[PDB]
């Protein structure tokens, strides 16, 4: 069987700055289960009908795990602009994967805020699709250098989410797992 | 290469740092507001602490960018507010010193007692004096406290006074402002946009302009008034003289709302009060803000978040704790939207929630912005949204058709206008008091009144503008000015008037959209879909745009209007104008109480 139960229900999430990626290989997969959990606010495949890829083989899957406030969930999708989809998790133009997210208020939110989860707020470029970058240099915005600090047009890169208990439902927290099929020359080991 | 995109980089860390700070600032705020204890009073402190350093040093990041090269009108909007930087600008010592005369005048009013001659017991406003001024018949007592007041506390304030002027005039001088005055009327200043521009000085023709346009309605209240409180105190008041001061129904005649009792026109007639149907009905507080909602929600408004109906303190809390039960709207951000009100289950309260949720309605229309720009297009725009809910709920369509008034229940004339004529001695009545008010500051300020004439003017202008007479002969040892809460603790006041203006032309504006036929009072915007469509046009903005702007997507003129304060009170103006029939009207300035 596959570890999807360690993807979904891990006890904590990366930050979606430096966006959590599981290999998911030689095993069998039930993606029925997955849908008819009936518990997830978000489960939109961009790939093919989760009823197919149950009668699909692939070489690789990637479950791809963060966190990212409800508003911010619409970028979790091929083809979106914003700070999310700029600069730290960007889903490619010929994306063929699920994208599957629910509400973890009751998680990662707790009185007097959770400072756990990053996003990054600049940065110099766009990533590219499935792209990471985890650099804590502090981000140039003028012309005088920062000298690795903030300040006079030089800012932190990072800045932390605000999960309180109390917040409206787009500054909530929310868990996503992103899953990627491929296939190659080799045999495809993940099934159902 | 235009540093606007620096300012940018800037003002989105901004946006994002500010908003978890001011909702750790908001949220301890609240819980001293709700449970109101040592540790709390410490945390809150220290939240705002934390506040206002990170502005101390956000706004001199900011000062730096220079606005001048931001052509993205937001972007140039968002520096120069957070480029507002004030005391900053004076000498630390200064700004210590400014302060120290802030604490000085707020503690002596909040703090100030006066002594019984009768029990030798020494009372304060807000407990005993208050309720004399606003419960007292006799001619004595309140002249006693009004003038006890003045004497005991006005005095002591009244050096603080001067060199906080200085101080001020210092202060507003280093931003480029003439003085104070101008820095205050720097809240309506329009730049850069083309027909909707706004002067700091057009503030100043515009409310001479309207409340010229106010005088012969205010006359004809005050000729009523006068004739009423004549026949209540004669040996005391002129017929055709200015009104005693201390005999105005609170401690300044800022509102003649406690002169109802003296001069309602038809003393026999039924009040409209549905507080006893809605505990005949079992009502509750939740029921209460349930129909707020649903009053709202008729006008094609939105729900009030589940967080809302979870966090707020709609109940006087009787578990734990105690709570400062002024009733407050809060925005703490980041989608968080509360309500403080130790709710009664009575028709005022219930107005109240309707004035408190429009408060909230607005805070969750511009949500969207950036925070900087969350708020009133100008001071005065918040409550005049909050004052058009109250007008809409307090009308028997809308209590007949809640149920709170019976499907035959109509309402006579006479009923009408004893509710337009308390509208009057609250809405009408303040207008020149605050008006003159500021005129006075605004001149003290620009340095047209000499120290040495400072309340020679002030009563003059009492006696000119709001038509009132001081019942004793006050030398500049005075500063009856500062014996109010606004003029001794450094606030602005013309956002009453300008508020006041703003609620008639929007009430104006929702009932021609509502397609509401009669008089403008009654009319209710209730399931006037289109109506709550218009208003939002406008609560969205916020002060993204320009106020005049904001103002022309309700009303459809860019400024400020009392043709709808002149219409909503065009009944009782035609009444008073055939009471008066016997009366004098206006008032001549030289009699006063003491030439005896
Ligand atoms: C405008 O919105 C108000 C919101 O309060 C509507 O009030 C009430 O709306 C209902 C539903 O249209 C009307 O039907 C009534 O329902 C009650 C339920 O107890 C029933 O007892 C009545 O016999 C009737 O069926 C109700 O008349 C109305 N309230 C009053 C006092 O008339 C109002 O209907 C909306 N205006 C419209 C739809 O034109
Ligand atoms: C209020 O403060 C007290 C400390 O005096 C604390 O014990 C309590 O948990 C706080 N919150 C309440 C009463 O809701």
């Amino acid at each position: 069987l596959c570890p999807f139960g360690e993807v979904f229900n891990a006890t904590t999430f990366a930050s979606v700055y430096a966006w959590n990626r599981k290999r998911i290989s030689n095993c069998v997969a039930d993606y029925s289960v997955l849908y008819n959990s009936t518990s997830f606010s978000t489960f939109k495949c961009y790939g093919v009908s989760p009823t197919k890829l149950n009668d699909l083989c692939f070489t690789n899957v990637y479950a791809d795990s963060f966190v990212i406030t409800g508003d911010e969930v619409r970028q979790i999708a091929p083809g979106q602009t914003g700070k999310i989809a700029d600069y730290n998790y960007k889903l490619p133009d010929d994306f063929t994967g699920c994208v599957i997210a629910w509400n973890s208020k009751h998680i990662d939110a707790k009185e007097g805020g959770n400072f756990n989860y990053l996003y990054r707020l600049f940065r110099k470029a766009n990533l590219k699709p499935f792209e990471r970058d985890i650099s804590t240099e502090i981000y140039q915005a003028g012309s005088k250098p920062c000298n690795g600090q903030t300040g006079l047009n030089c800012y932190y890169p990072l800045y932390r989410y605000g999960f309180y208990p109390t917040d409206g439902v787009g500054h909530q927290p929310y868990r996503v797992v992103v899953l990627s099929f491929e296939l190659l020359n080799a045999p495809a080991t993940v099934c159902g | 290469s235009t540093t606007e995109e620096q300012a940018k980089t800037f003002l989105e860390k901004f946006n994002h740092e500010a908003e978890d700070l001011s909702y750790q600032s908001s949220l301890a705020s609240w819980n001293y507001n709700t449970n109101i204890t040592d540790e709390n009073v410490q945390k809150m402190n220290e939240a705002r602490a934390k506040w206002s350093a990170f502005y101390e040093e956000q706004s001199r990041m900011a000062k730096t960018y220079s606005l001048e090269e931001i052509q993205n009108l937001t972007l140039k909007r968002q520096l120069k507010a957070l480029q507002h930087s004030g005391t900053s600008a004076l000498s630390a010592e200064k700004s210590k010193r400014l302060n120290t005369i802030l604490n000085k005048m707020s503690t002596i009013y909040s703090t100030g007692k006066v002594l019984d001659p009768n029990t030798q017991e020494c009372l304060a406003l807000e407990p005993g004096l208050d309720d004399i001024m606003e419960n007292s018949r006799d001619y004595n007592r309140r002249l006693w406290a009004w003038e006890g007041w003045r004497a005991e506390v006005g005095k002591q304030l009244r050096p603080l006074y001067e060199e906080y002027v200085v101080l001020e005039n210092e202060m507003a001088r280093a931003n480029n402002y003439e003085d104070y005055g101008d820095y205050w009327r720097g809240d309506y200043e329009v730049t850069g946009a083309g027909d909707y521009d706004y002067s700091r000085d057009q503030l100043m023709k515009d409310v001479e302009r309207t409340f010229a346009e106010i005088k012969p309605l205010y006359e004809q209240l005050h000729a009523y008034v006068r004739a009423k409180l004549m026949h209540t105190y004669p040996s005391y008041i002129s017929p055709t003289g200015c009104l005693p001061a201390h005999l105005l129904g609170d401690m300044w005649g800022r509102f003649w709302t406690n002169l109802y009792s003296l001069t309602v026109p038809f003393e026999h007639k039924p009040s409209i009060d549905v507080t006893e149907k809605m505990e005949n009905q079992s009502w509750d507080a939740e029921r209460i803000f349930k129909e707020a909602e649903k009053f709202f929600v008729s006008i094609s408004l939105p729900y009030m978040t589940q967080g809302f109906w979870d966090n707020s303190m709609l109940t006087e809390p009787g578990d734990g704790r105690k709570v400062v039960c002024h009733p407050t709207a809060w925005d703490l951000g980041k989608g968080d939207f509360r309500i403080k009100m130790c709710t009664k289950v009575t028709m005022d309260d219930f107005l109240t929630a309707h004035h408190e949720m429009g408060h909230i309605q607005y805070d969750m229309a511009y949500a969207a912005q950036p925070y900087l720009l969350r708020n009133g297009a100008n001071e005065g725009f918040h409550e005049a949204v909050g004052e058009i809910m109250s007008l809409s709920a307090a009308t028997p369509h809308y209590l007949k058709a809640l149920g709170l008034l019976a499907p035959d229940f109509h309402e006579d004339n006479e009923t009408e206008i004893n509710f337009l004529l308390k509208q009057a001695l609250t809405i009408v009545g303040t207008l020149p008091f605050t008006y003159m008010l500021e005129k006075w500051r605004w001149m003290v300020f620009k340095g047209e009144i000499p120290k040495q004439q400072w309340m020679e003017k002030w009563w003059e202008m009492k006696r000119e503008i709001v038509g009132v007479v001081e019942p004793l002969p006050h030398d500049e040892t005075y500063c009856d000015p500062a014996c109010l809460f606004h003029v001794a603790e450094d606030y602005s006041f013309i956002r009453y008037y300008t508020r006041t203006i703003y609620q008639f032309q929007f009430h104006e504006a929702l009932c021609k959209t509502a397609k509401h036929e009669g008089a403008l009072f009654k009319c209710d915007i209730s399931n006037s879909t289109e109506a709550g469509q218009r208003l939002l046009q406008m609560l969205r903005l916020g002060k993204s745009e320009p106020w005049t702007l904001a103002l022309e997507n309700i009303v459809g003129i860019k400024t400020m209007d009392v043709k709808p304060l002149l219409n909503y009170f065009e009944p009782l103006f035609t009444w008073l104008k055939e009471q008066n029939r016997n009366s004098f009207v206006g008032w001549s300035t030289e009699w006063t109480p003491y030439s005896d």
